[PDB]
């Protein structure tokens, strides 16, 4: 079998907490390897960006 | 169409044993 | 000060008292200040306010308790001591203290000891309770308990006490528990006709480093040898004494004439020159033996022509033909053969024979069923001593005292034991709770495994 | 090519120890891999309904998950043979690397919560009266006054402190190009959602 | 309600000839009995080795079965007890059926409610009140104390069922099963026969246990009363025997059937010896042997295949084995798209 | 390699490599082709295989 | 080496101090740095920490401290005098708080490690509170100062702001618990010490001023330090210290002279090793070889800080100046700890800490060797000298001057001083030290008082070790092979000795339950049991918390019980206790040892009770500090008082037993007020005996409790989670799933991390740490500590509810389930019998 069967999947969870893993913002300045920085910037929730702009004097 | 015999576990539960017999 | 007026002596029921159990609280599992409820026999934390004994007294209305470590009786709901003579039997059951006169009189004792349940028994010969199919240990201990000098040494606590022990020593726990168990065995006022060696088995497991387990049915010979060596090692000061009790009871002196053998596939001249090379010559080595290993001869392996399928029988003297210069024994070591011939030097006062069964062959382990024919009344061993050492010895006559027999295949066997009562001369065979009187005539009609002999 | 992870607390139950535990316990972390049982124990896998594991006696409020058993190998599972204890929580290494070069190396970034120094109780401590007795020699100075507080390399070095293994060493040895897995840390993280 | 199914371990090879002769003279003319007993004492031969069978009986004698049955009857008198036997057999003038009683009073008088013997597999079905069970447990534990609760270790259970369906090893129920087995073992002398615990199954239905598990004639059966733990009395499942009371005429119990593991092992062994003994054998002979084995299994174990999915897998596997053997017989190379015609 | 060569036909344990390499591809592409770059044959990160 | 033993002779040159703090606050690293300073041959690896003072396999593998470890070591002082220090390396995890207390009881002083970046956190607050309870000397060390430089890059002014805020918070917390104002903490006072244990930085104001002095000379480091903190500024025009800034943009003295040099010395090592490091290294006199300059940033920084700051004299002089020696600090220890008090002759003898006085040691620690079959005691010698190979008389926790049963005579073999992993054997140990004792393991169970036999027969014991938290988690433990049950039983004893707060209890059904504080505590306990003590396979039941029993309404009618003699009739009523009053009894606010006037005054004044009712109070609940009250209410117009006093004691034991084991949940009646409304005492003494009255008292207590509508109290854990801002919303949902209500969410000052404090049911708190850590990808970490019992939803006496198996029942059913299954775990009956 060249490909892999879908039955081999281990990340099957009935718990929504594990189904929806809270993504790490990495202090709003870190970036996960591989993904282009622009896509992550426009994808990140920008909670830290909002906090920074609120605390920007 | 392989010619191999398939296990009827989880199969043909819509049929009884006394059917297809008079 | 209301002692000697306890209205609760009637509630005491000696039938439900099993003091063989480990003295730990039934709830807290604590060893400190063990207190047994005489109504139920279960141990508790101790005498005090808001303690397990107090809770049991106020719950189940049990008013009499006994302090395991103190040998004194108390009442918990009223919390006062008890000083009575009627309770002394319970104290002796818990802590049998044997005086010197009674210890000596055990050899001449000939009265049928009566238990509380009415099952009259004999001192020493008391049924041992098997727990998890380990009857080999019970048989070995029963055989060892029949030795008079060992009985004298271990019956009184202070005889083997008052010695220096290593701070990290746990072997003394086993040696001091053997005395407790054995003085329970020889106690003539037991509530029950049998004795539970479960605490002794637990101590054996604790000190043996997981060998001789309660679950596994280990070899009697190995267990006996390990027990004797361990008992010798424990006793004495921080440094081993030359002559411990086990040494003077069982150890003897024996001589080995070890001669190296050349390779049998060698030229005759080369073999002779190797023999002359002083390497393959006889060497004398003295040693101390706790017991003598008896090598049973080879089985016939074929049916007898006249009376087919006859069990082999060998006289005791043919086995005793070892330990002399006339007979050798070509030990077929995997590296090279050795020509070792033995010779006895100094016989011990008590002799232990171990008939080698359960010999592992090239593929598995099989049990030799050859039976040994011996005179139970007496045997002569003066003929198996060298002329140099026969001047010192004066008593070489030995009479059989204990006999061990293994019944069944090595995979699953039963260890039965016959013991000779000194007082009456009767032989008693005991297997687990079963105890029966056996005639001495058919003692030799069994697969003898370990024999204990007395020089008298 | 580098995952911007400061500490290993991300690999709580997703590291070597947790995977060894999962392999030993015949179970698997959701994100983790599935192994064959370490020992078959086909008959021993489903024990009888004893009075000790009586489901009637068991109070259920939240299911005991695989992660619970792996995190506490000696508490939620029976017979943990050849099991590895996962490293517990390391201190949260909160390190805010600089983003704009035109900024001091030491700076109160808005990410850090404001202290907002309160004075509900006027800070009073035993200190002698002002400028009355003590006068230092003129030659006694702070240890580093000539040296500037931070050069242009200070922020870069501070960033280099909390960097992956190859990029936090001043010197090092040489490894073959074969021995350099450029995406080993790529699959050692959790799979992205969607 | 506690069931004990076991077997006399060596009833064939541990029948004394003198006792058998004496017991047969009780029922048949002494000449016939002496002839049969002497016939059981003949020389057993094989190749170059022969011996004199003097202790055991020879199962190959044509009348031997009768002997065994008669001997089994004696064993029943040891287990049931003559009075209870007369309570189950009934009056000699009006004997009862296989499982029936003259009246409810004699049915409820004694704990032993049902009992069958087959050839050597005894199935006993006791009913016990609380006091009777407690007294039996106390009597058993008096001579066999178990402070460490070790009675649960050596307890055979029908692993073929799920955990809930399987017997629940409660301490009281395990102790009661051990006590019942010890009580039955006490009645039988240890020399005339023997009953070994590990080759036995004791299953008790009580408050804790909702299912009664038993095994007979290669059938693993489980009874679930409808009163307690039967949310649905469904009908589609054909491995279910809708047990009906003869008075209420209602579905009081549900009977789940299964093919015993020993029967599956025997069938697999038969197919294996069919296949391995086919080096020089016509294909038609192999197919006929397989067909005979299959009809025997399916007709004997009908309604019990459906619940034994392992049996379905074994059946299709063995059928594929037969087809593979035939295909290898045709050509020494596996066909890729072989047709079933 | 399996499609181009098919060397697994003479040693099936080699499939262990192939199933790995394909996996690495799925590890790389969905990181490579994430943003404005769409799915296509443009990746050249061949170090892993 | 001999000087180490000889220094024990002087009772002033020894300091008994315990190092306590929150989880992972550098305590172990600090002890490693001290060891490296004092042991030349011991050096940590460049990347892996030294991990010294942690000898358990679990300690290294988990990374969390488990067992408090003793470290005896000689350290030079700032002036240059070699003092002797004994250190309790205590676990920072809250679940091992008991392990702190065993080392806290025998410790004169406390060094509180607080992480600079983290803040105070929960275990630090609990630790300072509890140390205030023993009235120990308090010192604070803000460790991990580098995290304000190398992690947050806070400006030195903001760094001073953060340090001052932390110090003020600690001082306010202490002032909220300790009445004595002398416990104020300030670096100028020598209380607060700054440190970064990874890079071997350890300095106080005095130490840094002395460094300045040795750099220049003729500088009074004490007076210089006394002006090196606060709103003080420095003027270089006049070289003068003022209370106002000489300029507008001037910096404070602490920033100017302390924080600034540290910032620059770190920056020149982390950023400019090859460019500017040699210049500043030659400037400060630090001479590093060419090879030494080739190390990585962290080992090089540690090396340069070791060369610069030199010895750890700041910690040494802090402990010397603020932590009293045993000779002088023994008096409060005897006042608070010993049961007999300082008034007695033994109290006076042991207060002086006389090496020649009566022998007295207090053992509170048990240590397992490699075998694990022979434990070693560890404790403080409070008077006299213990000698190797000497007979001693060991007392027990229940020993009193009357009961001599709890004692035992044991021979002490070789004894040693434990320096973490290695211990130095010594022939004897004088007073005030910490000693390992051999040969006394068998009679010693947890707390132990050891004295000499054939003398000082009027010797009592010290008060039992009191723990901050109430262990509520309970796990049943069984052997896989019952034939090997005794071994596991043996192992149980061992763990019961090893863990001070472990409670092993055998229930009626035969289930051996073990009481633990939290998940990690029981995990380590069972790992030790399986792998070190028992060495056999074990089985665990599903974890469950204990439950308490209370009432919410007055008993409908007075419930009466009678003795089997049918002559003593006791009729009682049931009511709940007032709010806080149960907590007052829990915290020993009011004690039964108080004379009746004081306790009556407390009850009548603070809680508005009747004066007669306050004087009518008989006893407390399950123990002397039980949260239940037993109050007389027999009217003198009908019931004689003197006659009632004869059976008052027996009724007291009966009520205590009834409160110990509740009718509903088989244990722990809590927050219940019982009033005896009628007493008919038989006129003869033999008809009112304890064996007759106590069961009757239990029955009447049960009837009164059950007649009033009972309720089950489940323990609520107070869980605070330190997490980044983005994870707060996720933590809210995770806490909402497990029926937990959120109280506070405060962002930590000087750090971008929030801290959310909430209350979660302990029965629903299992796996909460793992859930939260994995759900937020390790960003949110949680610690759980017992907070308070709270009424569980549902009615335990509503039989119309049906309990569905293997299903999480709704709240109105929970109570019923929570008792019924509990009864099944005890082997008890299905339903509570009101008649019985």
């Amino acid at each position: 079998v060249f490909e892999w069967d879908a039955s081999e999947d281990t990340s099957i969870d009935y718990n929504p907490l594990y189904k929806e893993r809270h993504q790490v913002q990495l202090l709003g300045r870190g970036f996960i390897a591989g993904i282009d920085l622009k896509q992550q910037k426009r994808e990140q929730s920008r909670f830290y960006g909002d906090l920074m702009e609120k605390r920007r004097t | 169409p392989t010619g191999e015999v398939l296990s009827l576990v989880g199969k043909l539960e819509g049929t009884r044993m006394g059917d297809k017999a008079q | 000060r209301r002692s000697r007026h306890c209205p609760y002596l009637d509630t005491i029921n000696r039938s439900v008292l099993d003091f063989d159990f480990e003295k730990l609280c039934s709830i807290s599992l604590s060893h400190i200040n063990a207190y047994a409820c005489l109504v139920c026999g279960k141990y508790f934390q101790g005498r005090g306010l808001k303690s397990h004994a107090y809770i049991h007294s106020v719950q189940f209305s049990h008013h009499v308790f006994l302090n395991l470590h103190t040998l004194k009786f108390y009442c918990l709901p009223d919390n006062y001591e008890i000083i009575d003579s009627s309770l002394e039997d319970i104290t002796y059951v818990l802590k049998p203290t044997f005086t010197k006169q009674q210890i000596a009189n055990l050899d001449k004792q000939a009265k049928l000891s009566r238990a509380y349940d009415g099952t009259t028994y004999l001192p020493g010969i008391v049924g041992l309770n098997n727990i998890k199919a380990n009857d080999y240990a019970n048989a070995v201990l029963q055989a060892l308990s029949n030795v008079p000098p060992l009985r004298n040494y271990f019956l009184e606590e202070d005889n083997y006490k008052n010695i220096k022990r290593p701070p990290g020593d746990i072997m003394f726990l086993l040696v001091q528990r053997f005395g407790e168990l054995m003085r329970k065995l020889w106690n003539p006022r037991n509530f029950k006709a049998h004795v539970s060696p479960h605490e002794m088995l637990q101590a054996v497991v604790l000190c043996s480093k997981k060998t001789f387990q309660i679950t596994k049915q280990g070899d009697g010979v190995d267990f006996l040898s390990w027990f004797l060596n361990a008992l010798h090692s424990a006793l004495g000061g921080t440094k081993k004494k030359k002559k411990t009790i086990v040494t003077d009871v069982f150890q003897g002196s024996m001589r080995i004439f070890t001669k190296k053998l050349p390779h049998p596939d060698l030229p005759a001249e080369e073999k002779e020159q190797l023999l002359h090379n002083d390497e393959y010559q006889e060497t004398m080595v003295e040693s101390t033996f706790m017991y003598l290993t008896l090598d049973l001869p080879t089985a016939p392996l074929y049916k007898d022509e006249k009376e087919q399928l006859i069990i082999p029988q060998v006289p005791l003297f043919n086995i005793l033909a070892k330990f002399n210069g006339i007979t050798e024994k070509e030990y077929k070591t995997y590296k090279e053969n050795f020509l070792k011939r033995f010779q006895l030097t100094k016989l011990p006062p008590y002799l232990i024979f171990c008939i080698k069964r359960f010999t592992k062959n090239n593929f598995f382990v099989e049990k030799n069923p050859t039976i040994v024919n011996f005179p139970i009344t007496n045997v002569d061993l003066r003929e198996y001593l060298s002329e140099e050492v026969q001047a010192v010895h004066k008593n070489t006559t030995y009479d059989l005292i204990a006999n061990i027999v293994h019944d069944g295949k090595p995979s699953e066997g039963s260890y039965r034991i016959h013991v000779l009562h000194h007082g009456t001369g009767k032989w008693y065979e005991l297997q687990d709770l079963q105890v029966t009187d056996i005639l001495p005539q058919m003692i030799t009609l069994s697969e003898a495994y370990i024999q204990i002999w007395k020089r008298r | 090519l580098l995952t911007d992870l400061v500490d290993d607390n991300y690999f709580y139950l997703f590291d070597l120890k947790a995977f060894f535990t999962s392999k030993a316990l015949n179970m698997a972390i959701p994100g983790g891999p599935k192994f064959e049982p370490l020992v078959r124990d086909i008959n021993l896998q489903d024990e009888d309904w004893n009075e000790f594991n009586d489901i009637n006696k068991i109070i259920i409020r939240q299911p005991i998950r695989t992660e619970y058993k792996i995190a506490f190998p000696y508490l939620y599972n029976n017979l943990p043979h050849h099991v590895h204890l996962t490293w517990y929580h390391t201190p949260n290494v909160v390190f805010i690397k600089t983003e704009d070069p035109d900024l001091p190396a030491f700076y109160f970034d808005p990410l850090i919560n404001p202290i907002s120094h309160r004075h509900s109780v006027k800070s009073q401590e035993p200190l002698p009266d002002d400028d009355e007795e003590f006068e230092l020699p003129e030659f006694v100075e702070p240890f580093l006054k000539d040296t500037p507080l931070y050069t242009d390399n200070t922020a870069n070095g501070i960033a280099l402190l909390w960097a992956p293994r190859p990029f936090n060493l001043r010197s090092g040895r040489t490894r073959r190009a074969l021995d350099i897995p450029l995406v080993k840390n790529w699959y050692r993280e959790h799979c992205p959602a969607g | 309600n506690v069931m004990l199914e076991s077997r006399f371990e060596k009833m064939y090879e541990k029948i004394d000839l003198t006792l058998l002769n004496r017991l047969l003279r009780l029922i048949v003319d002494h000449n016939i009995a002496d002839y049969m007993t002497a016939k059981n004492n003949v020389v057993i031969n094989y190749k170059d080795m022969n011996h004199t069978n003097s202790y055991g009986i020879i199962r190959g004698l044509q009348f031997a079965s009768f002997i065994v049955q008669y001997y089994g009857l004696v064993m029943d008198l040891l287990v049931l007890g003559l009075h209870r036997a007369s309570e189950m057999a009934g009056p000699p003038q009006m004997p009862n059926d296989f499982l029936s009683f003259q009246d409810i009073a004699t049915e409820a008088a004694h704990p032993i409610r049902l009992f069958c013997r087959y050839i050597d597999r005894i199935h006993i079905f006791f009913r016990f009140t609380a006091d009777e069970a407690r007294d039996l447990i106390q009597r058993y534990l008096t001579e066999h104390p178990d402070p460490n609760n070790e009675n649960i270790v050596g307890y055979n259970n029908k692993k073929c069922w799920p955990r809930d369906a399987r017997m629940r090893l409660m301490k009281h129920d395990v102790n009661l099963g051990r006590a019942v087995f010890w009580d039955i073992k006490n009645r039988l002398p240890r020399s005339v026969t023997t009953v070994q615990w590990e080759n036995s199954f004791v299953s008790v239905y009580s408050k804790d246990n909702p299912n009664l598990l038993f095994n007979m004639c290669g059938f693993e059966c489980r009874i679930l009363p409808k009163c307690r733990t039967s949310y649905e009395e469904f009908t589609h499942k054909d491995g279910v025997w809708n047990l009906q009371n003869e008075v209420t005429k209602e579905r009081t119990a549900q009977c789940f059937l299964r093919v015993d593991d020993e029967s599956m092992q025997r069938f697999h062994n038969r197919v294996r010896q069919i296949l391995m003994a086919s080096g020089s054998t016509t294909f038609t002979k192999i197919v006929n042997k397989w067909n005979t084995a299959l009809i025997g299994l399916m007709t004997y174990f009908r309604e019990a295949v459906v619940n034994t999915q392992e049996l379905l897998d074994l059946l299709v596997k063995c059928e594929n084995k037969i087809q593979t053997r035939i295909k290898i017989g045709l050509n020494s190379k596996m066909p890729s798209r072989f047709p079933p015609v | 390699v399996g499609q181009l060569t098919g060397m697994y036909r003479y040693k099936y344990k080699l499939m262990r490599q192939i199933r790995m390499c394909k996996d690495l591809k799925h590890l790389i592409y969905y990181r490579f082709n994430t943003g404005p770059v769409g799915k296509g044959p443009g990746c050249g990160f061949w170090a892993a295989g | 080496m001999d000087f180490l033993a000889d220094l024990m002779d002087n009772s002033e040159l020894i300091r008994n101090v315990t190092l306590c703090g929150h989880l992972h606050h550098g305590k172990t690293c600090f002890v490693d740095c001290l060891i490296e300073q004092t042991h030349p041959e011991i050096r940590k690896r460049y990347d892996q920490d030294l991990c010294y003072t942690d000898i358990l396999f679990t300690e290294q593998e988990r990374g969390v401290g488990i067992k408090s470890t003793p470290v005896t070591v000689v350290l030079p002082d700032t002036k240059g005098k070699s003092y002797l220090f004994n250190i309790m390396d205590t676990p920072g995890h809250v679940n091992f708080s008991d392990e702190v207390t065993a080392g806290l009881r025998i410790s004169d002083g406390v060094v509180l490690f607080i992480d600079a970046a983290e803040g105070v956190m929960l275990n630090t607050e609990r630790l300072i509170k509890h140390a205030v309870q023993e009235r120990l000397a308090v010192t604070v060390c803000i460790n991990k100062i580098d995290r304000l430089i190398l992690e947050l890059k806070l400006p030195p002014t903001d760094a001073y702001y953060k340090l001052r805020h932390i110090v003020d918070e600690v001082n306010g917390l202490i002032s909220m618990y300790s009445t004595d104002e002398n416990l104020i903490l300030s670096p100028l006072l020598g209380n607060v010490c700054f440190s970064s244990s990874q890079y071997s930085i350890c300095f106080t104001l005095g130490s840094f001023a002395k460094i300045y002095a040795d750099t220049f000379g003729d500088i009074n480091y004490q007076e210089f330090a006394k002006r090196l903190w606060g709103d003080i500024y420095f003027n270089p025009k006049t070289r003068k210290f003022t209370k106002k800034a000489p300029t507008s943009s001037s910096q404070r003295s602490f920033v100017e002279f302390i924080l600034e040099p540290l910032y620059k010395i770190l920056a020149q090592v982390v950023g400019d090793v090859d460019t500017s490091l040699p210049r500043t290294l030659d400037e400060l006199g630090i001479h590093l070889t060419k090879e030494e300059l080739k190390l990585n940033i962290r080992p090089l920084l540690r090396l340069v800080c070791k060369k610069f700051f030199g010895e750890f004299t700041g910690f040494v002089d802090m402990c010397v100046q603020h932590i009293p020696s045993p000779k002088v600090g023994a008096k409060p220890k005897i006042e608070h700890t010993y049961t007999g008090g300082v008034d007695s002759d033994l109290g006076e003898a042991m207060s002086d800490c006389d090496p020649d006085g009566p022998l007295m040691c207090h053992t509170t620690k048990m240590y397992s060797t490699d075998d694990g079959v022979q434990f070693h005691a560890f404790g403080r010698v409070l008077s006299g000298t213990i000698h190797a190979g000497q007979p001693v008389k060991v007392l027990g926790e229940n020993y009193t001057l009357e009961d001599e049963e709890d004692s035992q005579i044991c021979t002490v073999g070789r004894l040693w001083i434990s320096v973490a992993r290695y211990h130095i054997e010594v022939n004897r140990v004088p007073a005030g030290n910490w000693v390992l004792i051999e040969g006394v393991d068998q009679p010693i169970v947890k707390t132990a008082t050891i004295t000499e036999p054939r003398g000082n027969e009027e010797a009592q014991i010290f008060r039992p070790l009191k723990f901050n938290t109430t262990s509520v988690i309970k796990i049943a433990v069984e052997p896989v092979n019952p034939s090997e049950l005794p071994k596991m039983l043996d192992g149980l004893r061992k763990v019961n000795k090893s863990y001070p707060s472990l409670t092993t209890k055998v229930e009626e059904s035969g289930e051996h339950v073990i009481l633990g504080t939290g998940e990690l505590y029981l995990d380590c306990v069972m790992h030790d049991l399986r792998k070190m003590y028992s060495e056999i396979d074990i089985k665990v039941a599903d974890p469950v918390v204990t439950f308490c029993e209370t009432v919410v309404e007055t008993s409908s009618l007075k419930c009466f019980a009678e003795t089997p003699n049918k002559k003593n009739k006791i009729t009682m009523i049931a009511e709940p206790l007032e709010k806080g009053l149960a907590e007052d009894i829990e915290n020993e606010v009011v004690q039964i040892t108080w004379n009746r006037k004081k306790l009556g005054e407390f009850f009548q004044t603070k809680y508005d009770w009747d004066l007669l009712a306050a004087r009518s109070i008989w006893a407390f609940g399950p123990d002397a500090t039980g949260p239940n009250i037993l109050v007389d209410d027999t009217l003198p117009s009908e019931v004689d008082k003197a006659l009632l006093g004869s059976v008052k004691d027996s009724i007291v034991q009966g009520f205590q037993w009834g409160t110990r084991e509740g009718p509903l949940c088989d244990e722990l009646i809590r927050n219940v007020k019982f009033k005896i409304l009628d007493a008919v005492v038989a006129q003869e003494p033999l008809h009112r005996g304890g064996g007759q009255i106590i069961p009757t008292a239990r029955r009447v207590v049960y009837s009164a409790f059950l007649m009033a509508t009972p309720r089950l109290m489940e323990p609520y854990y107070f869980v605070e989670v330190q997490a980044p801002a983005d994870c707060v919303s996720a933590v809210y949902t995770v806490l909402a799933r497990r029926r937990g209500h959120v109280t506070q969410d405060a962002p930590i000052p000087g750090s971008p991390l929030y801290t959310i404090k909430a209350f979660i049911p302990a029965i629903d708190s299992f796996g909460f740490e793992t859930d939260l850590r994995t759900h937020t990808q390790g960003q949110a970490f949680s610690l759980s500590v017992f907070h308070h019992w709270q009424i569980v939803p549902g009615d335990p006496l509503d039989k119309s509810i049906v309990i569905r198996p293997l299903e999480p029942q709704p709240a109105p059913h929970l109570a019923r389930e929570f008792m019924i299954k509990t009864r099944r775990r005890k082997g008890l009956s299905e339903d509570v019998s009101i008649s019985k």
